[PDB]
């Protein structure tokens, strides 16, 4: 359990494009989502919710 | 040296042969705009879709 | 497939269509849709044979 939940809380999830290839016409906004990244220090690692 | 002076035969057989050389030469010899000038790289390309 | 009976396909929650692999590049000549290709060439060759 503690494994699954560290790959499920600690990924790279790819959000993608909000406006982006085919967009609509006159479509005039362009920008990048972020969902998750990858954690960085023993307090984040420390809080994932297990259950 | 200066003993083809007195073989001129000689002189023009080494002229015919440096001729037929050449036209080999021309024949198959590979021609581009520049040679390889630029050092090699290469590229590697990965995708991450979104 | 639903309780009722009635079969659920794609094409009931999508649109199926066949489109590009990547669609971020609009390609033009003279203004009209186009796709080109280069040519490398290779060594030893003749540039104006090949
Ligand atoms: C093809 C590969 C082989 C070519 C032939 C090799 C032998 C060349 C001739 C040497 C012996 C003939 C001979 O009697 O010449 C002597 C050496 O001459 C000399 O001075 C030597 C000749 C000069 C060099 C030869 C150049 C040939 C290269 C072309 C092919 C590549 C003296 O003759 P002499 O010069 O006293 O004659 C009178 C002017 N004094
Ligand atoms: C006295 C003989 C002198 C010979 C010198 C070399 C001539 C042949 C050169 C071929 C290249």
């Amino acid at each position: 359990d503690v494994i699954s939940q560290i790959k499920v809380q600690n990924n790279q999830i790819s959000g993608g494009q909000l406006g982006g290839m085919p967009q609509a016409a006159d479509q005039q906004l362009n920008a990048s989502i972020i969902v998750q990244t990858r954690l960085q220090t023993p307090e984040e690692f420390g809080k994932i919710l297990l259950k | 040296a200066n003993y083809f002076i007195d073989r001129p035969v000689f002189a023009w057989v080494l002229a015919i042969i440096m001729m037929l050389a050449g036209g080999l030469a021309i024949m198959n010899l590979p021609v581009a705009q520049y040679p390889q000038i630029a050092p090699p790289t290469i590229t590697v390309s990965a995708t991450y879709p979104g | 497939v639903q309780q009722d009976g009635s079969q659920v396909l794609l094409r009931d929650v999508a649109r199926v269509e066949l489109g590009a692999e990547d669609y971020s590049t609009v390609a033009r000549y003279n203004g009209k849709p186009a796709a080109g290709i280069a040519i490398k060439l290779a060594a030893g060759a003749n540039a104006l044979d090949t």
